[PDB]
Order: C-alpha cells, then structure tokens, then sequence
RNA sequence: CAAGUCUGGGCUAAGUGGUAAAGGAUGUGGCGCCGCGAAGACAGCCAGGAGGUUGGCUUAGAAGCAGCCAUCCUUUAAAGA
C-alpha cells in the first residue's frame, strides 16, 4: 500500500479539515513529524488495509516509510477520522495485530447458534521483515457449547504472540429463538 | 318460547306432518330443543310462516348445539376421602385411583387393582357405580367426560362404618378431581361428509370447506362427476346445504356422517367457556 | 368421430382406471383403457412398482398406440440402497449409499432417454439424484 | 424489561444530554450495527419493544447485542395532585443515549435480514438513526 | 391501500406517479392504487 | 413610508417565503465513488426459454411456483432443481 502525505508547519489543524484533508502524525523511538493526509485516499486505503498490513507513506522528502496505523480517533457524533497515527516501523521486532481467518464451519452450522469472533485480531510481535498475515484458526469440532483460545495456533517462522494466552479468541452460542419467553 | 307454545307446536306438526311428510320433527335426544328436517332452504322458511302463522305459534329460530365431550391430557393421581365420625353410622369410605388419558375414542375403562383385598369385595361395584357416574357432568362446560382409563390401586374402610354408598361418593370424588387436575380439553364431533360435485365447481367447493375449520380427504370421480371427502365441526357446518348450492348452482350434492370427536383449538376453548 | 392425437399421460404402475386423465383425453381415442392394465402389468409384473410414463396416440379408424418411458431416475436408486424413502432432509442423514460402480451401471438402465451419449455425463445425472434423497455415493 | 436490581439511590436527579457519546460510538461485537442520531432518554420498554422485534423478524436467527442499559429512575408524580409534597416516585426506568452511541448490534446473519431487523428496531425508537457497517471500528480501547 | 401519509412501492409492478404535486403510486392491481394524504 | 425597482454570481417554483414532527417521494439543481461501454450495451421486437425430473421428505395432492430441505447433472448460444 501506498498514501500521498505531506507535512505540517502546525497551523490550524481544522482548517485541513475544512480543507478537506486529515491532519495526522507520524513517529516512533527516533522521529515523530506532523503530517497529514487527503481523505478520499485515507479512506481508500485504510477501508481496506486497516492496521494487519502496513501502508509505506510517500513524503515530498522522496522517502516512502513503512508504518502502521497505530491509532485513529474519531468524531463520535457522525465518525470521520479526525486524526490518525502513522507507527515507522523499523527492523526491530515490534507488537502489532495479525488478522485470524476463520476457515472451516463449525459444528453451530448444523446444530445451530452463531460463531463468536470474540476476537478476530491478536497481539503478536515479529521483526518487521516477516510480515505475517491472516493467521488460520481451526474450527470445525466446535458444537454451541466450550470454545477454544489460548494461543493454539499455527505461529509462522518468527512470531511470538503478546497476549496471554488464556483471552477467549472466540466461541460459539445460543442463537436467538422467537419462542422462547421467561418474563412471567 | 314459554312452554305454552311449546304446545302449540305439537299440534303444529300433528296436522302438518300429515299435509307434507316430506320432513322429519326430532327432539334433540340430547338437549331438548327440537329439530326440523327439511329439504331446502324456502321448505323450512315457509313452514315457519305457516307454522308461526296459521298456528299463531312465536318460539325461536337459531341454530342447534353441539354435543361436545370432556377430558384430560396428562394422567393424574388423587386421594378419594370422605369419612365421617362422629357416634353411629360412622360413613367411612376412602380410596385412591389412576386417570390416564385414551385414544379419541378409546371410551371407558376401570382397575380393579387392589390387592390383598384393602377395599372389601362387597364395595367394588359401587365405587365403580360412582366414578361412571361422576363422569357425567364434565369440569369445563358439564359434559360427558369420556376416553379415559381408570385405575382403583388402593384405599382403606373401616368395619363398621363403611357403606355400599359412602363408596360411590370417595370414588365419585376421586374422578371429580383427577378430571380438573389433569388439564381437561373441550373435544367436539367431527363428520364425515362427502360432496358430489363436477370437477367444474369443485376449485372453490373444496376451498371454502378449507375456511370451514374442515381438513380435506380426497376425490375419487364418479360419474360425469367427481366426489369429495373429508371431516368437519358440526358447529361449523350449518346450513350447508345453501352454501354447496352456492358454490355450484344447483349441480351439487352432498352426504353426511358422524366419526370421531376432537380438540377444539384452544382459541375455542375459552370462547366456550359460556 | 372425435380428432386424433398424441397423448402424454403420466400412469402409474398396476393403477389402470379408465378415471381421468385416462378419460377426456382418452375419449377421443377409442383407447382400450383395458388392454393396458394386462400388456403393461404384465412387462411390469417384474418391477411391481415405480411410476411408468407413457404416449398415447390415436389415429383416424379410431384406434389407438403407447409407447412407455423408464422409471423416475429414483426409483432404481431405492432399491439398491434398502430403501423406500429418499431421507427426508437430503444430504446430512445418510441411509444407505451406491458406489462409484453402480451408479455407472444405472446411468446404463437409463441411458437411452436423458441426453447424454456417455456415462461420465449420465453418472453424475445420477451421483446428483444422490443428494436429492440423501444418498451419499460410496467411494 | 430490564433494569438496575440494585441501587444506591431509589430516586436520582433529572440532568442534561449533551452532545459527544463519551464511549460505544464503535462496534466491538456484531457485524452490523445501529446508531443514535439524536440525543434523548430511552425507556426500558422502547428498547424492549426493539429487540424483541428484531428477533422476530428473524426466527432463530443470530445473536443480538443491546449495547446499552437503562438504569436512571424515571420519576412521575401521581395524576391529578400539585406540586410539592416531596418528589414523585419512580415509574420506570431509561439509559441515557447520546449521538453516535452504538445503541445495538446483530451477528451472523444475512446482510438481506440484518439490514432489515435493525430498519425495524429504528421504528421502535424515538429518534432517527443509522446503520453501520465495520470499517474502522477497529481499535477503540 | 388509498389515502395515507406513507405511500410506497407493494410490488414491482407498481409505479410512482406525481402527477399535480402528489405523489400517486398505481398498479395492476386496483388495491394497490394508493396516493399521498 | 424617508432612502437603490443598485451592481456581479447562485438557488427556489410552492406564493415556499408568510412559523409544525416522525415518516413518505423517477421534486429540482449540485458534488461523488463504483458497474456495463460500439469484440454492440439501456428501453428494446422477433426468438428460444429443454431433458434427469411429477428432485427427495411431507400431504388430499405439491409436479420450479404451501412448506421442509437440497441446489448437483445435462445437451448448450443459454435455461434457476
Ligand atoms: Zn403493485
């Protein structure tokens, strides 16, 4: 992925808005500078790339950094990202949230009930170099009933999670049945 | 109306059933009223001019009843007690039974299961004597509770006191309760009923038999054509006869004959409640 | 003297009553409505069941002719599988099951009427009645 | 309904709805969401008379998030009586929802079906709002 | 379906007219002949 | 009723203006993204629109067309169990 960025002398970061782009900011242990994006290619790009696959930034300097969207605040009444938080990733390894896939249908999909992604991202770490992605979780011998978590997983060349494990990835129940009453 | 034209009306068909046979008068083996057999619409209606008329006679003209039937659902088990000491003619009798629910036309059917004898020999016939009778008035509307198995597995007596009758009452009571206590179901009769229709009319004929509470049987053809079976409620199926004539205007016949009895759909359960 | 006819009725097997459609479609046939349930029940006095479909058609001496199709795709798969019913709800409840064989030797019993002229094709019209009654495919 | 079982308080004071949410203005659970365009006070009842609704609409169908819980006694004085005289006591209950609160969700189920359940619930409650997907509700801690 | 405040579309074959300022909506069917009021 | 029927650009066609809400709408202008695009699209005409097979279960009977499931195959230019 890419994103056109430039800089900011810092001089009313609503006016940008108004404007019609997103003030940001980008950083990390060595350099943070003020920065700031149109929306339109923000939206684009962050609807889908989100913050499992880095987005390398292209300043007016020719650099094209390599960062993660550490943060983005929004507008709560309407949400418009407001303000986002560009992490330069490095070679030093680093915590960021590897996207699980789902792949194989549970037992729920017969039985019934509905597959819970309590949790559809975890907190691994790894050397910027290997970029993970979707990390498969198995499901298939799961009926509306236990679930599964800790850190069960197949954990490529490198990866390390940062969670516990113990964090109930997800797990299936109950669906919802019109008859059904208990009040009286 | 008042018995005094329920005279009249003797008389009415004592000289009318001799101008016209082509009917029939019936007293409702069941509940009084009496029915009036004709043969068409206009038949009856014009009777009721004459008959309201030229006999002066003024009663009521509604539709008939239905003889419903009583029962349970889940099988119960309760104390018949009834004991009375006090100095003499003590009146003890007590026993213990078994409701279960039969079949919609199972009928009825006792136990005589006691043992050793705890329940004298001599007593049997009348707790029996009791229980049929009880069955009489039902626990919802006072209808003949019927289908249903009945169990005497215990009770005690006393030597003294103890009576044929004080019996028929402790078994009498038995089923006076276990009949209120195992969810009663107000059952009505269902009929067996046979339209003889052409295929031409017959798309709506069975449909509005549908919208009639009734559940379709079949259609085996018969001459240029075709007959239909099936049941439905004798409340629902009054004066059907210009109803079918409707739906074929004129080219239709029909039949019709009781079978079996049956849950009314809850919704009826209480509209009965009357 | 009524016109003539190619008549595609669709009569079961033993049932043969001159009762409709064997009747408005037939009454301008002639048809011996008899001779059937004697040439036919007699062929099929083998089977004893399954539906048999069958063409009709009458001329001008006021005679008549029938030539009878195969029986329904599941019928044969009922029978070689000790079944009668297909399994109520397809494809999860398994009641019995054809291998990968004797659905390539149904797909011959009935080969000269889908369209096919093969039985990698035909087989699969078969392998997909499986599914269809709830009879996996042994493989 | 629902509501508070316990409570320090029997009878609190009225207060003022501002704008903001303060927090729930993201998913978090379901696939699909509603939202409050509005500010306002909803009843236990209104949000009863949604989520019951909305799984009517689907019979057996996925599970349903109320993401939000009343828990402010509602006050009323009895009919025909003046002022003073104390306050009144409670009548019911509602939750205090502002704009861009993340008032219930669905998930799993068709998007045909959770597009539409939540249309419903909407109908149920007094103010508009809308129906959001997923996006960038990611990461809200 | 005549007279009311919420006019809408009751089946494909119905079609939303303006003719004079209101919003009619006609179709095959004379019971969906609807018109906003 | 004292002082511009003032100048440049834009919207509104109900007298809106000249005081009301949820909720309706191919209103009317204006920005947008995303699909099909002359290796023939939109409306369009004449065409075909099938055979396994009335899928299986259920039912009085369900044959694409109550309702459960299931949704594979086929000969094709294409036709959904
Ligand atoms: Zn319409």
């Amino acid at each position: 992925y890419r994103l056109k960025a430039y800089y900011r002398e810092g001089e009313k970061p609503s006016a940008l808005r108004r404007a019609g782009k997103l003030p940001g900011v980008m950083y990390n242990r060595h350099l943070n500078r003020k920065v700031y994006v149109d929306l339109v290619e923000f939206d684009k790009v962050f609807r889908q790339a989100s913050i499992h696959h880095v987005i390398v930034l292209e300043l007016p300097d020719g650099q094209s950094l390599p960062t993660l969207v550490r943060q983005v605040n929004l507008d709560k009444r309407r949400r418009r990202p407001e303000h986002v938080d560009f992490f330069v990733l490095s070679d030093e390894p680093v915590e960021m949230y590897v996207p699980l896939r789902f792949v194989g249908t549970p037992a729920g999909v017969r039985a019934g009930g509905v597959l819970q992604e309590i949790h559809r991202d975890i907190l691994v770490k790894v050397s910027p170099r290997n970029i993970p992605e979707f990390i498969e979780v198995d499901v298939s011998g799961l009926e509306i009933g236990d679930s599964l978590h800790a850190s069960d997983l197949k954990l490529p060349p490198g990866v390390e999670l940062a969670v516990s494990p113990e964090e109930t990835i997800a797990a299936v129940v109950p669906p919802e049945d019109v008859e059904k009453l208990a009040e009286e | 109306k008042t018995k005094a034209d329920q005279e009249k009306l003797s008389q009415a068909l004592a000289r009318l059933a001799e101008e016209d046979p082509t009917f029939r008068v019936s007293t409702h083996p069941e509940t009084g009223q009496t029915i009036i057999s004709g043969m068409g619409e206009l038949h009856l209606e014009i009777i009721v001019d004459r008959l309201k008329r030229e006999f002066k006679v003024d009663a009521n003209v509604g539709k008939p009843q239905v003889a419903y039937r009583e029962t349970i659902t889940k099988p119960v088990d309760v104390e018949g007690k009834f004991i009375r000491q006090t100095g003499g003619r003590g009146q003890y009798g007590h026993v213990k039974i078994k409701v279960e629910p039969l079949p919609r036309g199972s009928g009825f059917e006792f136990v005589n299961a006691i043992v050793g004898g705890v329940i004298p020999k001599e007593y049997i016939p009348a707790v029996q004597k009791g229980i049929e009778e009880a069955m009489q008035s039902g626990p919802l509307i006072g209808f003949p509770v019927v289908d249903i198995k009945v169990t005497l597995y215990d009770g005690s007596y006393h030597e003294v006191d103890s009576s044929e009758m004080a019996f028929k009452i402790a078994g009498s009571m038995a089923i006076k309760e276990a009949v209120q206590k195992g969810d009663p179901v107000i059952l009505e009769p269902i009929m067996r009923v046979e339209v003889t229709t052409p295929e031409e009319y017959m798309g709506d004929v069975i449909g509005d038999l549908n919208a009639r509470r009734g559940q379709i049987l079949g259609m085996e053809p018969r001459g240029n054509a075709q007959v239909i079976r099936a049941f439905v409620p004798l409340a629902e199926m009054f004066g059907y006869a210009t109803d079918l004539r409707s739906k074929t205007q004129g080219r239709g016949s029909f039949v019709m004959f009781f079978d079996h009895y049956q849950e009314v759909p809850k919704q009826v359960q209480e509209k009965l409640i009357k | 003297k009524k016109v003539v006819a190619v008549v595609k009725l669709q009569l079961p097997a033993g049932k043969a009553t001159p009762a409709p459609p064997v009747g408005p479609a037939l009454g301008q046939h002639g048809a011996n409505i008899m001779e059937f349930v004697k040439a036919f029940n007699a062929a099929t006095a083998n089977m004893g069941d399954a539906i048999v479909p069958v063409e009709i058609t009458i001329y001008a001496d006021r005679s008549f002719t029938f030539v009878t199709k195969t029986p329904p795709a599941s019928y044969l798969i009922r029978k070689a599988a000790g079944l009668e019913k297909g399994a109520h709800k397809p494809g999860r409840e398994k009641v019995g099951r054809i291998t990968w064989e004797q659905v390539l030797e149904i797909a011959k019993q009935k080969m000269p009427d889908l369209n096919t002229t093969d039985l990698e094709a035909a087989a699969r019209m078969i392998a997909g009645s499986a599914r269809s009654m709830g009879v996996e495919v042994v493989g | 309904m629902l509501m508070p079982r316990r409570m320090k308080y029997r009878k609190q004071q009225r207060g003022r709805l501002k704008g903001a949410t303060k927090g729930g203005d993201y998913v978090a659970f379901g696939d699909y969401g509603l939202v409050a365009l509005e500010p306002a006070w909803i009843t236990a009842q209104q949000i009863e008379a949604a989520r019951v609704a909305m799984v009517r609409h689907f019979r057996r169908g996925g599970k349903i998030f109320i993401r939000i819980f009343p828990d402010k006694p509602y006050t009323k004085k009895p009919l025909e009586v003046r002022m003073g005289k104390g306050k009144g006591n409670v009548e019911g209950y509602v939750a205090v929802v502002k704009p861009g609160r993340v008032m219930f969700e669905v998930a799993g189920v068709t998007e045909e079906q959770a597009m539409e359940a939540l249309r419903i619930a909407g109908h149920k409650l007094p103010i508009k709002t809308k129906i959001v997907r997923r996006d960038a509700y990611d990461e809200a801690q | 379906m005549k007279v009311r405040a919420s006019v809408k579309r009751i089946c494909d074959k119905c079609k939303v007219i303006r003719r004079h300022g209101r919003v009619y909506v006609i179709c095959e069917n004379p019971k969906h002949k609807q018109r906003q009021g």
